[PDB]
């Protein structure tokens, strides 16, 4: 996910 | 509107805050016809909102895991989305129903895009490949062994004859859609991961983002870096970056300090910083005909804000 580093 | 078209600085101002996603928003995209706004989120959903009033419209769903990207087709009739369930899905924005489920990638699908003629889909995955899909047959046309690390972005040029891709492998690549052959490689002597990349609206340049708090404007034919935009915070996420044209000529981007930056494309000077979000601004979008910007924040914030300027 783009929302996780 | 009222201020130039070449104003000194614009005056973007908050007009709406949209809420509905129960998790971190990943991306936002205005429909080509400028009537809608679509958002993807970690909450496995896609939401449509009126571009000018901010009013919620519908919730398109079906993905099994998180969606890291969502994009429109030219006729503003379809959507494609990259999910962690290892797939991409074609969507009929009208019926909210899923038309096709593109299977092929072996890991998360991080980015996706239609070509202008909307008959093809370019996708970027964790598996480090770039795939070209057939929208009608839902089958995969090519598997470009594009990079050696996850692919963060995929984009077609005005006539869909070229594909530009980015990767944590520190590389930027241009591909010939027809042959799938690697035409050019934009490189750096430090090789910071490339988090974002996109063709300019005339196709002569590439806007790229690297996880060293930097944005670059490249002349790809020459393979030279023309402009370097800085001043913001981007070391951890893949923040989309935009070309603003309706009013002045800016480069827009979200940031990790919860703000939205707007830079003068020529002078590289920041002209405005939108305050309002309470967590990293992972995605911004510029309205196709009116000076409207759409920003989306992470789980800590979970909202989308619409800013209008003169």
């Amino acid at each position: 996910a783009r929302t996780k580093q | 509107g009222p201020l130039g078209s070449t104003p000194v600085k614009p005056n973007y101002a908050l007009k709406f805050t949209l809420a509905g996603h129960t998790k971190a928003v990943s991306s936002v995209k205005f429909s080509p016809n400028g009537e809608w706004l679509a958002s993807s989120s970690a909450d496995k959903l896609i939401k449509i909102w009126g571009a000018y009033d901010g009013k919620f419209e519908k919730t398109i769903s079906g993905h099994k895991l998180g969606i890291s990207d969502v994009a429109w087709s030219s006729d503003s009739n379809l959507l494609v989305s990259a999910s962690d369930d290892k797939t991409l899905k074609i969507w009929d924005v009208s019926s909210g129903k899923c038309l096709k489920t593109l299977k092929g990638h072996s890991n998360y699908v991080f980015c996706c895009n239609f070509n202008p003629q909307s008959n093809l889909i370019v996708s970027g995955s964790f598996d480090e490949s770039v795939r070209i899909w057939d929208v009608k047959t839902g089958k995969c046309l090519k598997t470009l062994p594009a990079h050696s690390d996850p692919v963060s972005a995929v984009h077609f040029n005005r006539d869909g004859s070229l594909i530009v891709s980015s990767s944590y492998d520190g590389l930027c690549r241009i591909w010939d859609t027809a042959s799938g052959q690697c035409l050019k490689t934009l490189i750096d002597d430090d090789n910071p991961p490339v988090s974002f990349v996109k063709f300019s609206p005339n196709g002569k340049y590439i806007l790229a983002a690297t996880l060293d708090n930097t944005l670059k404007l490249w002349d790809y034919s020459k393979g030279k870096c023309l402009k370097t935009y800085t001043g913001h915070k981007n070391e951890k996420y893949c923040i989309f970056a935009n070309f603003s044209v309706t009013g002045g000529k800016w480069i827009v981007s979200g940031s990790e300090d919860n703000l939205v930056y707007i830079w003068n494309l020529q002078t590289k000077e920041i002209v405005q910083k939108l305050q309002g979000h309470t967590d990293v601004v992972i995605s911004t979008a510029c309205h196709p005909t009116e000076n409207i910007i759409a920003s989306a924040a992470l789980e800590n914030d979970k909202t989308i804000k619409l800013w209008k300027s003169d």
